[PDB]
RNA sequence: UAAUUGCGAUAACGAACGAGACCUUAACCUACUAAAUAGUGGUGCUAGCAUUUGCUGGUUAUCCACUUCUUAGAGGGACUAUCGGUUUCAAGCCGAUGGAAGUUUGAGGCAAUAACAGGUCUGUGAUGCCCUUAGACGUUCUGGGCCGCACGCGCGCUACACUGACGGAGCCAGCGAGUCUAACCUUGGCCGAGAGGUCUUGGUAAUCUUGUGAAACUCCGUCGUGCUGGGGAUAGAGCAUUGUAAUUAUUGCUCUUCAACGAGGAAUUCCUAGUAAGCGCAAGUCAUCAGCUUGCGUUGAUUACGUCCCUGCCCUUUGUACACACC
């Protein structure tokens, strides 16, 4: 890997992780593939970067929010509740923490099992509030392929955000215990719960 | 004494600078002039005195216990 | 920048509208190299009403 | 579970009362140049793609 | 969202009315005409007069248009 | 190579000066470090408590080194943090002016800081070589 | 007198003033090596200019930067900016264009505001509530 | 004050044979404080693999 | 006096939580001439060939 | 530190100073279920009586304990300054004490009834059960009377 | 379209006020002018470590050079440009590229005509009339009160913790202000746990206070889920400061006392990008007193990029016996 050395010391550690095959500080940005046909084109993995802190205007135009490195747009979705409005540098650290955990048990690429964590919390169908006249029903609606992800990620955080409250387990671990179930939905995740029941009543109506 | 003295310079064509004309009506309405007459007097003076435009407002009461307010304006006036 | 922030109202009624005023100051020094008789040649036509002028020597 | 391949041809406009929805005519990536249009909740551009559960169904504009 | 005022629009048609030999299809040229051919009062103002004149010129080289 | 304080990681350097000055012995601590809160603005005293004078007497000087000079005041501001006035909003207040005024003298009697002209306390020339032996020691961590 | 430039980098209040010597490749922000400046996760955010353009790329230059103003992150974004432009201004005076255009093209095809100086800026508050757009809470009698 | 937050002698037996079978480790028998630097009493000997770095969240893993 | 103030029982939040708030505490603006405003109450007018002599 | 695992020296509960203490809590942090005790007045005394705080409560073999109290029942013969404690100049013998007992409840009344006995305006307030220190009292402190 | 902003239709044609223009502020210039009250490089003089010549500092002028940074002058620059998509292929809008900038460039300043019995006689030596005017409603002086406490309402501050408090340690802004007949901003040396005290000094200020070493925030520890070390009301005892005067405790510190509060019913507020929200700072006030306001920067999102359902208000049409105009 053709090392280069000079006066200021640069690790073999980061002089080994540069434009040889680009992965994150410790994890692969290749091999993260969406296992959902839709959410192609709306979950920006591949183009890489190795720590999520980017001064990028993402809301001056409508959809530029979508080409955001998605694991970043996960991360600012922890700097929440006022208590944490700010704390990005704190935020960025719980993901680094949350991400060394998941390789706890799941050999799988960590930024794979997050993209498998939001795949299966996208509330494909939902309900509305029809005007309809007085006591009127809900209408079976089909969320967008990016309100899917925005709802996916917010649903993922809010449930670990309340999981970590009142208890010792770290916000790194709650987030960690959430994505594994969310990787393929199994039966506990606060996120898939609120998804199924935000969809099982898209069927109360037809 | 000597650190200042003061000298008197008449004002060029006073009917462009307002306080000259502002005070002018004061001494017309204080000498019994009709409000419309005196005001229309200054406005037609101020115009033949050069100004591109003019405007005078009179507010308060003249012998009617509720206050009215007229405006008298000629020519052009930017306001913005 | 000399700012004055004040409520517009003489009284305390109404929506609470403030208004900053501003007075802006410009002060220029220039270091000179001249003799003891143009001490008073740029002094007197050196003025235009509005500009306070101050010159004395030092390095002390 | 029967799922669907639906890409939006081009799209119509905001139906619904407060305006959070829009009818969107879409193309079936299986047996293409198809019929029907469904409608959404989220923001959408053209070129998009999305699942439907029952494609033998369409509602018309929302009240 | 700026439709341009007619103070600029009235002027831009008042010069295409009388300078087509001049009035190149480019702004920077057209800009540097009006400093010399017109008596506008601010950079910003003349920039959209020239920026307009150009856009008209682009379209008369496609057909006519009103005015 | 040639090392310097700039070349070394803040906290695992300054806490090496701790272990050094702890196990050297010439301190002259004023004796009254059993109590002090390190400012009005702090709730409780430091917890190291056989020590933490050394860990302050390590950051005592790395700051004094990096700059021309300082006085007792500017240190009070440095360490002084937010003070929770209970139900009233948090405020910054200066740290304690004596726990600093002769941590300075206490280790200028040891000769690592010099009572500067212009006002202030410049880094000592000898302290300027209780410099890069500083972390030649601590570059031995990843030697 | 050896071939050398100055540049800068600006994130909102921070400005980062960079001098690139022709040297034996030193990089010391404010006296100190890039090796650790500890907003430590945000390190790689200023490590990356090296890694993107290929790191080698340093072996007859010499970089060191100062930062006034700013904040514990307002500066780290202003330096990595300040150094990239540095190295590209070096490749303007002293080496060719194609060997220059390869970096501004390798930079802008990743750039995290690396050469375009981010334009954003604090908005001024107006009376009616502590906050730029915020208003105070209201009564409705 | 609930469940045994100190050495609790026969606790020091369970800790010995509970360290295998774990893909995870953290402060999450135990009470929190005595756990915290129990942890690197363990990397004293080849119990662990400290794949984490820093405080307020720590992650070791099976001896390898 | 102060001997007064303590002795006379008469007093204290105990002697006051004992009792009940007058319901007028809890009551509204009562609006005190804000529906009548446009109608002059001076009982007087201004002549028209006197206003014409003023303006 | 490092783990250590000791004998059944450790006892869960022991009362002392007319007050209880959990064994499983810190022995520089339990220690504050007495009255007149601060996290600070107590922090100080411990390794003033040569005991290491780092360990738990049903620990820390009794001998010290018999006169950790001698340092708080008698804190200026044993080197703690008279601005660190709750009663200087006390009111009537110029001495400087600490009070830590049910006697803190007591020494409250001693002064409370002092100002009452004396007609002091701040007694009167207290007798009436109000805010004493000049707080506005209309809008505040309403329902816990 | 933000706009009676325009296109277009057109018995109307062509204009003005108001909108726009404009002004100010924040962003762009390695291009003009250059500054020891702004700073960069070299070099003197000099300190340390390594040595191979280096790296990191010191130096109110030791000299020499420069203007990138800083400053404020003069210019320039954007005009929604180019291209494309949409459309009466009109005004326009939308996407991409370029770009300091492409949301009226962001934020303000100004702002026509009319309306109100809106508020202000408690800002005015502005004022009509009325009242009083020596046992005064004039005026000063002494003391109290505006703080008074069964309760109802509203703007707020600190919190219920483990994205935490705490303890070290890392340690980064910007808008200001500041002392003459003077007592203002204060560095620096001591003494004091602290508050403070004391001995001197710089500054009428880009020169000194000040890099305002602010705070959140980053590091490493101690705590362990338990009203806990979260929380800091209430309360006692003492020491300080402001002031002629601190009691009804002006403010500051110290010790101790250690509540409610375990995420808030009906309801309702503010807000779309460096915005929200958290964070602290200067200024006003000011002898002492910010939980207030006016500005500032620090850290920095979520979700919109839509509609008229709610609510409000404009606009046509229409009815009108109202024009003091539905009070
Ligand atoms: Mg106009
Ligand atoms: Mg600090
Ligand atoms: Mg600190
Ligand atoms: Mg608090
Ligand atoms: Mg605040
Ligand atoms: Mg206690
Ligand atoms: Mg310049
Ligand atoms: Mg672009
Ligand atoms: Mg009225
Ligand atoms: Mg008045
Ligand atoms: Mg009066
Ligand atoms: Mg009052
Ligand atoms: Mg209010
Ligand atoms: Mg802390
Ligand atoms: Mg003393
Ligand atoms: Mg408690
Ligand atoms: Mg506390
Ligand atoms: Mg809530
Ligand atoms: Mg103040
Ligand atoms: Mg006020
Ligand atoms: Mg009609
Ligand atoms: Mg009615």
């Amino acid at each position: 890997f053709t090392p280069v050395v000079l006066a200021t010391p640069i690790p073999e550690e980061v002089q080994q992780a540069q434009t040889e095959i680009k992965l994150f500080n410790k994890w692969s940005f290749e091999e993260v593939e969406v296992k959902d046909a839709s959410l192609v084109d709306y979950v920006q993995v591949r183009q890489p970067i190795f720590v999520a802190h980017t001064a990028g205007r993402y809301a001056n135009k409508r959809f530029r929010k979508a080409q955001c490195p998605i694991i970043e747009r996960l991360t600012n979705s922890l700097m929440m509740n006022g208590r944490n409005n700010g704390k990005k540098l704190k935020a960025v650290r719980i993901i680094k923490h949350t991400l060394d955990i998941i390789n706890v048990l799941t050999d799988q690429n960590p930024i794979q099992v997050v993209v498998d964590a939001i795949t299966n919390t996208g509330p494909r169908e939902d309900t509305t509030r029809v005007g309809g006249g007085g006591a009127a029903r809900r209408q079976a609606v089909d969320v967008s392929p990016l309100r899917r992800v925005n709802q996916a990620i917010a649903l993922l955080t809010i449930g670990a955000r309340e999981a970590a409250f009142r208890n010792i387990k770290t916000i790194a671990e709650t987030l960690a215990e959430e994505l594994i179930n969310a990787a393929k939905g199994s039966s506990t995740s606060y996120a898939i719960k609120k998804k199924d029941e935000l969809e099982r009543v898209a069927k109360s109506n037809r | 004494p000597g650190t200042i003295v003061l000298y008197a310079e008449r004002v060029q064509d006073r009917g462009l600078s307002a306080v000259a004309q502002a005070e002018s009506m004061k001494f017309k309405l204080l000498n019994g002039l009709a409000i419309r007459r005196a005001a229309y007097g200054v406005v037609r003076y101020v115009m033949e005195s050069g100004a591109k435009g003019c405007e005078v407002v009179v507010s308060g009461k003249l012998r009617a216990a509720r206050a009215k307010a007229m405006k008298f304006a000629d020519g052009f006036l930017i306001h913005s | 920048v000399l700012k004055i922030s004040t409520r517009k109202t003489p009284n305390g009624e109404g929506s609470k509208t403030w208004e900053t005023y501003e007075m802006r100051i410009h002060k220029r020094y220039i270091d000179l190299e001249a003799p003891v008789q143009i001490v008073k040649r740029i002094t007197q036509i050196t003025i235009e009403p509005g500009v306070d002028v101050e010159v004395v020597v030092a390095s002390n | 579970t029967p799922v669907t391949l639906a890409k939006v041809i081009k799209v119509l406009g905001r139906t619904g009362s407060r305006g959070g929805v829009t009818q969107v005519r879409v193309e079936f990536l299986e047996d293409t140049s198809r019929t029907i249009v469904r409608n959404v909740k989220g923001p959408v551009r053209e070129n998009d793609i999305l699942v439907l559960m029952e494609s033998e169904r369409e509602a018309r504009r929302l009240r | 969202g700026r439709v341009r005022t007619k103070t600029v629009k009235r002027a831009s048609k008042a010069l295409i009315e009388r300078y087509y030999p001049k009035l190149t299809l480019d702004f920077q040229t057209n800009k540097r005409l009006c400093d010399e051919i017109a008596t506008i009062q601010s950079k910003r103002l003349r920039n959209k007069i020239a920026g307009y004149t150009t856009h008209l010129m682009k379209r008369i080289q496609k057909g006519p248009v009103r005015g | 190579p040639g090392v310097s304080v700039r070349d070394v990681a803040a906290q695992d350097f300054i806490n090496a000066y701790a272990s050094f000055l702890q196990r050297q012995g010439k301190l002259e601590v004023p004796g009254y470090v059993d109590i002090v809160k390190t400012s009005s603005g702090n709730e409780m005293p430091p917890q190291d408590a056989e020590g933490w004078f050394y860990k302050r007497a390590a950051s005592v000087a790395r700051h004094i080194y990096m700059r021309k000079q300082v006085g007792v005041g500017k240190l009070n501001k440095l360490y002084g943090g937010a003070k929770s006035r209970g139900v009233r909003p948090y405020k910054h207040i200066d740290a304690s002016g004596s726990i600093n005024r002769k941590v300075l003298q206490a280790l200028e009697k040891i000769g690592i800081v010099e009572i500067s002209p212009k006002g202030g306390r410049r880094i000592s020339e000898n302290g300027q070589r209780d410099l890069d032996r500083i972390a030649a020691q601590t570059l031995e961590e990843d030697e | 007198a050896v071939p050398s430039v100055q540049t800068f980098g600006k994130k909102k209040s921070a400005t980062a003033v960079a001098h690139v010597k022709a040297g034996k490749g030193l990089i010391k922000v404010n006296g100190s090596p890039i090796t650790l400046v500890e907003p430590e996760i945000l390190r790689f955010k200023v490590y990356e200019p090296l890694l993107l353009v290929g790191l080698d790329k340093f072996s007859n230059i010499d970089i060191r930067v100062r930062v006034t103003g700013g904040g514990h992150v307002s500066q780290v974004y202003a330096i990595r900016q300040a150094i990239a432009k540095g190295l590209v201004a070096y490749h303007q005076k002293y080496v060719d264009e194609q060997s220059k255009n390869e970096l501004k093209k390798a930079f802008t095809s990743y750039d995290r505001t690396l050469l375009i100086a981010d334009s954003r800026r604090p908005e001024p508050k107006k009376f009616g509530g502590k906050g730029a757009r915020s208003r105070f809470q209201k009564s409705y009698r | 004050a609930q469940h045994a937050v100190i050495l609790d002698q026969e606790k020091y037996d369970r800790i010995l044979k509970e360290v295998p079978t774990y893909r995870y480790v953290s402060v999450s028998k135990i009470g929190g404080s005595l756990a915290r630097i129990a942890l690197r009493h363990l990397e004293k000997e080849g119990i662990i693999k400290p794949i984490s770095k820093h405080s307020k969240q720590a992650i070791y893993t099976r001896a390898t | 006096g102060n001997e007064g103030a303590i002795r006379d029982k008469t007093a204290g939040r105990r002697n006051n939580r004992s009792k009940d708030v007058t319901d007028s505490a809890t009551t509204k603006k009562s609006n005190t001439r804000r529906a009548t405003d446009r109608h002059s109450r001076t009982g007087k007018t201004d002549t028209k060939k006197k206003v014409n002599q003023g303006w | 530190s490092l783990v250590v695992q000791e004998q059944g020296s450790f006892q869960h509960i022991l009362r002392l100073l007319n007050t209880n203490v959990d064994g499983n809590i810190k022995i520089v942090y339990a220690l504050t279920t007495i009255k007149g005790v601060g996290r600070r007045y107590s922090n100080l005394v411990c390794k003033k009586a040569d005991v290491d705080l780092h360990k738990r409560a049903g620990e820390l073999t009794q001998e010290e304990l018999e006169r950790i109290v001698q340092i708080m029942q008698n804190p200026t013969h044993y080197k703690i300054p008279a601005w660190f404690l709750n009663r200087q100049n006390d009111i009537t013998d110029g001495k400087d004490y600490h009070t830590l007992a049910n006697n803190v409840e007591s020494k409250l009344r001693d002064d409370l009834e002092r100002l009452k006995k004396i007609r002091a305006h701040r007694g009167i307030r207290h007798f009436w059960g109000l805010r004493v220190r000049g707080q506005h009292t209309k809008t505040t402190g309403r329902r816990r009377a």
